[PDB]
């Protein structure tokens, strides 16, 4: 339950939250209500979540675009500004709010990536993406690099990637068509492409996260990052001489920042929404009160006319909006979490290697595709989309289904879907549901074939190979051997990702070679599991997920 | 060996993966 008499306010960890505290204490000084502000891990994640069982925070801040969600789950009271109070804000940003033709949070401030340079390295920017190549060279000369920016959340790099022609959903004439998806399109592989070969020519790092390219710029070693309003500050503490600015164009066009508008919505389950409503209008969206969360982390143009208007010749905020007019204000469809996952998955897997560009960019629009059209909303949905696309695939080559090079890329894109939706609903991988399915194939599809092992008559390439030939060989002797033909307690024999590993009894800690699969594992260390007393693997207590330690072969 | 993927999965080291 949601405590009545008082506010409790979620925003990230990167925003103002001391600044907006201050304006709690001004409103607790006038009301005598209390207002607590948090800023947990993943409040974007963990808000539908608590909230959902009527719980969590009275009023969440987030950009627009996770808000339609949010409403459509029920999460969130309709707000009521009056006539006036709407006036006192920009039309363009309560539009940012509007869903289905309803208000669902209050702006507060439009936010766009900006291109932040170091004048001490570079007093001229580059213009282009295609020059930072060279320039990194130079740098690197130096002990300098070019460029680092956060390579971890997909906000980052959807500039990049829209630059030639990515896009999520098209706003037409008032509507979304979300079968109409850009992120498995020309213009998205040529920019992805292009962030992909600045990893593999070492020009960029696929491990940077925010927290090291924010270290690495403020300490002087990186010419350039991109970042928005909200980093200025750390900035100014750092001393680093610094210019914010347009940011590079590829193939000759704007990179297109995804804009957002951070928003503060009122939870549905709150008995406090009358007290929300007040701060919100009252105490925050005033002059005073945007002035007290700017001079904490700048909030960049705010929605509010009148603090706007006297913040609007900072350059900064000048550059910011430059950007921002060059890209598209964010949807706030509920789609939006089905599309950021996918860019990140795109992302994250293209950056390592472990899919092409095309590959990566293909399946994450697929799987995407099947939450934005509604066929799958939950793990068993998702299981059905999986097996049933795999069906498709096998049904035709049945002659062969004995034969890996016409079963390998099937079935292995039969795990990357069922993994994929196990980590997108927070599950692990492998799972009884999952290991069932290929169970199921096992014995619907190979039970004919004269082997355990896999064997012959686009590849995946050798890693996934590897993986996938060492998953088809185990789960084909589980089903040759159910037996136990000794007497007592054994852990069965299973798969746990990567390796088979045999029924041993209870009490044991089995040991095996590391697996040949990266060329950062060494095949000579060990890999050790553990099957307890009582003839369960074991599970780590931090998950409560059967685990394998793998710990050694990284080292 | 070149030709496999460079750095295991450090998430599937973690006591969330496998
Ligand atoms: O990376 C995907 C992520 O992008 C946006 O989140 C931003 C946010 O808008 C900014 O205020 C700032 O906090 O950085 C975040 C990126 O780490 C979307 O708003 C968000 O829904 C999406 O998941």
């Amino acid at each position: 339950k949601i405590e009545e008499g008082k506010l409790v306010i979620w925003i990230n960890g990167d925003k103002g939250y001391n600044g907006l505290a201050e304006v709690g204490k001004k409103f607790e000084k006038d009301t005598g209500i209390k207002v607590t502000v948090e800023h947990p891990d993943k409040l974007e994640e963990k808000f539908p979540q608590v909230a959902a069982t009527g719980d969590g925070p009275d009023i969440i801040f987030w950009a627009h675009d996770r808000f339609g969600g949010y409403a459509q789950s029920g999460l969130l009271a309709e707000i009521t500004p009056d006539k006036a109070f709407q006036d006192k804000l920009y039309p363009f940003t309560w539009d940012a709010v509007r869903y289905n033709g309803k208000l669902i949070a209050y702006p507060i401030a439009v936010e766009a990536l900006s291109l932040i340079y170091n004048k001490d390295l570079l007093p001229n920017p580059p213009k282009t993406w295609e020059e930072i190549p060279a320039l990194d060279k130079e740098l690197k000369a130096k002990g300098k690099s070019a460029l680092m920016f956060n390579l971890q959340e997909p906000y980052f790099t959807w500039p990049l990637i829209a630059a030639d022609g990515g896009y999520a959903f098209k706003y037409e004439n008032g509507k979304y068509d979300i079968k109409d998806v850009g992120v498995d399109n020309a213009g998205a592989k040529a920019g992805l492409t292009f962030l992909v070969d600045l990893i593999k020519n070492k020009h960029m790092n696929a491990d940077t996260d925010y927290s090291i390219a924010e270290a690495a710029f403020n300490k002087g070693e990186t010419a350039m990052t991109i970042n928005g309003p909200w980093a200025w500050s750390n900035i100014d503490t750092s001393k680093v001489n610094y210019g914010v600015t347009v940011l590079p164009t590829f193939k000759g066009q704007p990179s297109k920042p995804f804009v957002g508008v951070l928003s503060a919505g009122i939870n549905a389950a709150s008995p406090n929404k009358e007290l929300a409503k007040e701060f919100l209008e009252n105490y925050l969206l005033t002059d005073e009160g945007l002035e007290a969360v700017n001079k904490d982390k700048p909030l960049g143009a705010v929605a509010l006319k009148s603090y706007e208007e006297e913040l609007a010749k900072d350059p900064r905020i000048a550059a910011t909006m430059e950007n921002a007019q060059k890209g598209e204000i964010m949807p706030n469809i509920p789609q939006m979490s089905a599309f950021w996952y996918a860019v990140r998955t795109a992302v994250i897997n293209a950056a390592s290697g472990r899919q092409t560009v095309d590959e990566a960019l293909k399946d994450a629009q697929t799987n995407a595709a099947a939450e934005f059209g509604g066929t799958v909303k939950n793990y068993e949905t998702a299981v059905q989309f999986c097996w049933n696309h795999y069906k498709d695939q096998m049904d035709p080559i049945e002659k062969d289904w004995c034969d890996w090079a016409m079963i390998s890329r099937p079935y292995s894109t039969l795990r990357d879907c069922l993994e994929h939706f196990a980590e997108r609903f927070d599950l692990g991988f492998p799972n009884p549901l999952a290991e069932r399915i290929i169970f199921e194939t096992h014995q619907i599809h190979f039970a004919n074939c004269s082997l355990v092992q896999p064997t012959f008559s686009i590849q995946l390439g050798v890693t996934r190979n590897k993986i996938m030939t060492a998953q088809y060989e185990c789960y084909q002797k589980i089903m040759q051997d159910p037996i136990q033909q000794a007497e007592g307690v054994y852990c069965n024999r299973t798969w746990d990702g990567w390796l088979c590993w045999n029924d041993v009894a209870a009490g044991t800690e089995s040991m095996q070679l590391c697996p040949d699969y990266f060329q950062d594992f060494d095949p000579s260390e060990k890999v050790t599991k553990i099957c307890d007393q009582d003839g369960n693997w074991f599970r780590h207590p931090a998950s409560n997920r059967t685990w394998t330690n793998y710990t050694q072969c990284n080292v | 060996d070149k030709d496999k993927d460079n750095v295991a999965p450090r998430s599937k080291i973690s006591p969330q993966g496998y």
